[PDB]
């Protein structure tokens, strides 16, 4: 189970339009775990948005010295910014100690100590499968997040109120082109 | 490097003002073909379609249960707004279906673009080597002339202006 | 078990600054006593959590005082409110745990609990490393955490529920 | 190992037909379709027991429609009450994962899940849970046709005919 | 096994002696051990169900008007059971006691396993069976003393708690 042939699949097999594999063979490492990472944060992503939208939010005030409630954050893009400057700081500096020490993004195999629920596979077509399945996963989530993030932009509504409203059809409506 | 491989025709040979592909890399020219004959289908089917979507020819019957009918469909960019949102996610699926599992190569061609796979086929072994040949550059000369021609279709039915008599 | 680098992680590895280390026995007594202490600090870190989060039983603790689940201090003095009966039972279980069942005398630790699969390290000794560094990191940070816990609630006089608040 | 899979007590081999030994050839694709029909009759079993509890969703299947998720028929009626485009979704989507992501063609019906995720290393302990598969799927498969034959028959759901009492047909 | 139920503190606690002697029977007597020990525990986690008032919310017996509310939590409620209910319990584990899981097989390997799988580990797998029997042991004194309790005392265990009477002095 090597890193070369992993998230080469059916039905695409390979699939490497640009070519970059057999051009660029010593950068494959750095970016498979640039692949990976951004697989992972985008998958967090998808499940965060969904429990936004779904409107599942903690009790309680997340500043009570700004007044500011978890249900008063927005479920959509704003809901990041709308969170204060002091709570990002700490977000921030709590991830890039993370990022740093307990899972340093410095580790381009992105073997942290865990496994899968803290297993290591030992059979290596499953060990082989499961990989494939984080790298597709990773992949099919950032074009989730990226569509759901513009969608959001262009209809100006979060996903929730998308939902609500019954936008879902982009060429019966009259917004845009369609 | 990439001379007369179906692209050749006597008034322009091997046309590549933005030499997307003198580099010769045979999976980029494969990729390009691929596409370029895939755009050319998709258009040859879409500029009859147009045309007699606007000619008015209709197919007979309701489009749905609800009493709207293929009549009330008007012509062009307007069709897709008045399409049930039921058939259009039927429509949707079915090309993703296509897309997915039918319209591919899974058995091996001997060209790209060719997707029969041993199950459907007309008889194009029947056709001497030259004759294939001719009958893939007209498919390919069609499809640009196609992708063309629906793009003046789609860019006029925004103008004013519309090239129909 | 010092052989193994058992509790010598990033970032600071073997670190006994003082040279409290001279042989084995001394470092098997002072994991053994740095585990127990370790175990019992999560366990009051889990509880302390538990209590100013407010989730209580719904009862009386002890309906002959009338003293209710909710009536109970969420602060370090919380324990000394239960009723003498109470806290003599709680010292009972526990001087028999600790004496029959999970004897303190056993300075390795190691009580025969398995998690099956969860600690499959016959074949994964990488989970058998990583979980006893795990544990024993874990119990140092809760240790510090109840240090720091009871030294909020004696230089404020407010509860770590109340002292957020 | 799959000739001998699903071969228990009291039975043993139990073949009347005797097309284990007319049609030796067959076995693989009739395993595979007792397989197939075993799991999905095991679904439908769970669905039926799960609709007629009246374990639902709060809100509508389809806004459009005005068809909450109560409004659906608990018996064979609702399937039914799905609309078009529902229906539409689920055969794409099942077309999506019956075709590429689990093929109905690969006749072993292993499709790299394994059981809850995980491969039986013990050789007598899989097929000991590859019997049990099979044997709840024979068993599901009998127990949605009696439910179907008894609703038709009866004219009311499951929740119905257990709520009028009539489960004793004399 | 011989060696299985020896534990600390008591070791091989044979007091009347039937190891040494007799020890043909010792396998259909370790196989009733632990199946006793097995519904005892059953029981203990049944009791414990009832007198916290966990229940099923509906009517045990619509046609005999009996909810499952109306079935006392003590020693009392097997016999609210109507003997049609009764009858079908019978019908049940007769087929889990002769077909599934018999009885006859004394070495209670009935092939799930703990919690499904089997423990690969022999000395792990020795002492999960160790607690299995102990932990029945345990539960077979539990079950019995429940029983004399309510019976002696004439109320159920939660009515024994709420009206405070605990020692019986
Ligand atoms: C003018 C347009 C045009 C032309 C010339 C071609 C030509 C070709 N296509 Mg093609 N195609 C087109 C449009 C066109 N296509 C469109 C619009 C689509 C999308 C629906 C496709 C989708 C498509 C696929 C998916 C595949 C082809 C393939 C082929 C090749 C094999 C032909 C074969 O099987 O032998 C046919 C042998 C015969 C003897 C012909 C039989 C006579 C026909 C059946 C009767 C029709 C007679 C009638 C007068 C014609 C009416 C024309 C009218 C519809 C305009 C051939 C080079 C296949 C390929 O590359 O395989 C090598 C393949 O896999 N094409
Ligand atoms: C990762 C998967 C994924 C999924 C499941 C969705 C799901 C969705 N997206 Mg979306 N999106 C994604 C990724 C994804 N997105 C990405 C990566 C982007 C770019 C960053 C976008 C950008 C995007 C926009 C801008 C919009 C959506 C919208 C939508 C919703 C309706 C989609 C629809 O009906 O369009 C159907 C479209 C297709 C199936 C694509 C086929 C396009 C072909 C090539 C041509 C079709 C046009 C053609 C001229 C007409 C042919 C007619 C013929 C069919 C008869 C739906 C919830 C729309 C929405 O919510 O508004 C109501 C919307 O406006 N998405
Ligand atoms: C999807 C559209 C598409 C694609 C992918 C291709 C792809 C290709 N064409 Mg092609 N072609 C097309 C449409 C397309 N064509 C149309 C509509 C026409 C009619 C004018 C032609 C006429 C044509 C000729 C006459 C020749 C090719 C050739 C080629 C090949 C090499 C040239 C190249 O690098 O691409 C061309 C570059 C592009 C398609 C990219 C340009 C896109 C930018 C954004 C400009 C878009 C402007 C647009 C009008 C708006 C390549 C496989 C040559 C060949 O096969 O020789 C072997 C050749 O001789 N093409
Ligand atoms: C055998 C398969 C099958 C079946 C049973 C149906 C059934 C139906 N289709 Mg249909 N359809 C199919 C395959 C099928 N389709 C395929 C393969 C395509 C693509 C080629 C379509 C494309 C299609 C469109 C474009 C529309 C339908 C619509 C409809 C519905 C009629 C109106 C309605 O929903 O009343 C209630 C009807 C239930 C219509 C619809 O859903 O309108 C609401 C509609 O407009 N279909
Ligand atoms: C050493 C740690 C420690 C200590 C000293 C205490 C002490 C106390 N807890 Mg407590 N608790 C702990 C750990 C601890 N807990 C943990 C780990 C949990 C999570 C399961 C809880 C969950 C908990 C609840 C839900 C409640 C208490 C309550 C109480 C108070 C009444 C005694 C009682 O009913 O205990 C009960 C103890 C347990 C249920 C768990 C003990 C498990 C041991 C540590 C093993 C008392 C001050 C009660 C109270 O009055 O709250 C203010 C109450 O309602 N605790
Ligand atoms: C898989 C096992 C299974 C089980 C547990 C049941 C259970 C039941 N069936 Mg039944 N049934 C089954 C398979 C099963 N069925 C199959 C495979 C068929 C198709 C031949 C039927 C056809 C059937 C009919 C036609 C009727 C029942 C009825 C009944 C109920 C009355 C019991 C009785 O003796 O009536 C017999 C009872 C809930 C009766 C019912 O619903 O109550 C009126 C009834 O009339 N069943
Ligand atoms: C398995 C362990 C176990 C445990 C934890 C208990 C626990 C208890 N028993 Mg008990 N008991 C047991 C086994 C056990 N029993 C057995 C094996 C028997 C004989 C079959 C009894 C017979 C028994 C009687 C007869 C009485 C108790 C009573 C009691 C309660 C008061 C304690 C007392 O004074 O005892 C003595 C207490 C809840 C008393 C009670 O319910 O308090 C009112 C009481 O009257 N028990
Ligand atoms: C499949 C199921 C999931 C479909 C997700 C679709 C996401 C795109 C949505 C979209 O384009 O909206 C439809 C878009 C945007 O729709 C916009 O909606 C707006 C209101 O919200 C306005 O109405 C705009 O006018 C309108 O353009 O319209 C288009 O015309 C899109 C042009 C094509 C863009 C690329 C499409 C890519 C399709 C998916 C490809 C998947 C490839 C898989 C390969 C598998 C190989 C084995
Ligand atoms: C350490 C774990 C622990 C266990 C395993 C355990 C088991 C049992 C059993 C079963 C063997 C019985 C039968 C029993 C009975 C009673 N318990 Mg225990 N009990 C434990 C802990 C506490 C604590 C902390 C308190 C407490 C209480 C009471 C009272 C109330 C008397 C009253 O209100 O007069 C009664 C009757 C309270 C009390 O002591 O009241 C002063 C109270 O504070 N118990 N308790
Ligand atoms: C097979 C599994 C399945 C998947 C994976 C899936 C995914 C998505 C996604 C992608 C994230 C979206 C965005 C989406 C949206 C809608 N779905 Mg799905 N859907 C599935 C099944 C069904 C069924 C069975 C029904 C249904 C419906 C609707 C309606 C209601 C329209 C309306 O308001 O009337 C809307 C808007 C109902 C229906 O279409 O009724 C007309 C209904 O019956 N869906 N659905
Ligand atoms: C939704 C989330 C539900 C909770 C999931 C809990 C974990 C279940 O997830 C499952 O864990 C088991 C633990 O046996 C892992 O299974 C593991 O077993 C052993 C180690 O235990 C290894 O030899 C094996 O290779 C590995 O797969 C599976 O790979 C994973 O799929």
């Amino acid at each position: 189970v090597s890193e070369i042939e992993l998230g080469a699949t059916e039905p695409l097999g390979v699939f490497d339009p640009l070519g970059w594999l057999e051009t660029e063979p010593e950068a494959f490492e750095r970016r498979r775990a640039v692949e990976r990472k951004h697989g992972r944060v985008a998958m967090a992503a998808v499940v965060g948005t969904i429990v936004h939208n779904n409107h599942i939010v903690f009790d309680g005030y997340i500043s009570p010295s700004n007044n500011l409630k978890f249900s008063d954050i927005p479920t959509g893009i704003d809901g990041i910014f709308s969170v204060p400057t002091a709570g990002l700081a700490q977000i921030i500096a709590f991830l890039g100690f993370v990022e740093l020490a307990w899972l340093p993004a410095s580790q381009y195999d992105g073997d942290y100590g865990v496994g899968y629920f803290g297993n290591d596979i030992l059979d290596p077509e499953e060990k082989a499968r499961k990989l494939n399945a984080e790298l597709n996963n990773g992949r099919a989530a950032m074009m989730g997040i990226m569509g759901n993030m513009v969608a959001e932009k262009i209809t100006g509504q979060t996903m929730y109120e998308q939902y609500a409203a019954g936008h879902f059809n982009p060429f019966n409506d009259g917004e845009g082109f369609f | 490097a990439f001379e007369n491989e179906l692209g050749a025709q006597p008034p322009l040979g091997f046309f590549d003002p933005l030499g997307l592909v003198e580099d010769g890399n045979q999976a980029k020219f494969d990729r390009l073909r691929y596409v370029e004959l895939k755009h050319g289908r998709i258009s040859m089917l879409a500029v009859v379609g147009y045309l007699i979507e606007k000619a008015g020819i209709r197919l007979p019957g309701n489009i749905s249960y609800d009493g709207t009918s293929f009549a009330d469909i008007p012509d062009g960019f307007a069709a897709l707004s008045k399409i049930p949102d039921a058939g259009l996610f039927q429509l949707f699926a079915f090309i993703g279906f296509l897309e997915v599992f039918v319209m591919k190569d899974i058995t091996g061609g001997e060209f790209v673009g060719d997707f029969r796979n041993g199950f459907i086929d007309f008889g194009w072994d029947s056709f001497d080597e030259e004759t294939k040949l001719k009958k893939r550059a007209i498919e390919l000369n069609q499809g640009r002339a196609a992708m063309m021609g629906i793009l003046a279709l789609m860019v006029h039915e925004k103008l004013g202006v519309s090239l129909l008599p | 078990e010092l052989e193994d680098g058992i509790g010598a992680v990033a970032p600071l590895g073997y670190f006994d600054p003082l040279g409290y280390i001279k042989d084995e026995e001394t470092f098997i007594r002072y994991r053994a006593v740095e585990r127990k202490h370790g175990r019992v600090a999560m366990m009051a870190m889990l509880g302390t959590f538990v209590h100013n989060n407010g989730w209580t039983f719904d009862g009386y603790l002890s309906p002959s005082q009338g003293l209710k689940f909710s009536d109970i201090d969420s602060g370090i003095g919380g324990l000394f409110q239960v009723p003498p009966a109470g806290l003599a039972q709680i010292i009972l279980l526990c001087g028999f745990v600790e004496l029959a069942w999970w004897p303190a005398s056993n300075l390795s630790g190691d009580y025969g609990v398995r998690l099956g699969t969860l600690n499959d390290w016959e074949e994964q000794p990488a989970k058998y490393y990583r979980q006893k560094n795990a544990e024993l990191n874990n119990g140092r940070a809760a240790m510090m955490g109840i240090l720091g816990t009871f030294t909020h609630e004696v230089i404020t006089g407010q509860n770590f529920a109340e002292q957020a608040a | 190992s799959e000739i001998e899979l699903g071969v228990t007590e009291p039975l043993g081999v139990y073949d009347p037909l005797g097309w284990l030994e007319s049609e030796p050839e067959a076995f693989e694709r009739r395993r595979a379709v007792e397989r197939k029909h075993g799991r999905v009759a095991m679904a439908a079993v769970v669905g039926t027991i799960v609709h007629n509890n009246h374990i639902v969703f709060d809100g509508y299947l389809s806004p459009s429609n005005n068809l909450k998720f109560s409004d659906i028929p608990t018996g064979v009626d609702g399937i039914r009450a799905i609309p078009t485009a529902g229906l539409a979704q689920i055969l794409a989507f099942f077309a999506l994962v019956e075709l590429a992501w689990m093929p109905a063609s690969k006749y072993d019906g292993d499709y790299g899940v394994g059981y809850f995720g995980t491969d039986i290393k013990d050789p007598e302990e899989k097929a000991r849970k590859l019997n049990v598969e099979l044997n709840n799927g024979r068993a599901a498969m009998m127990g949605i046709m009696g439910n179907m034959v008894a609703e038709v028959l009866t004219g009311q759901t499951m929740y119905e005919q257990y709520a009028s009492g009539h489960i004793s047909p004399f």
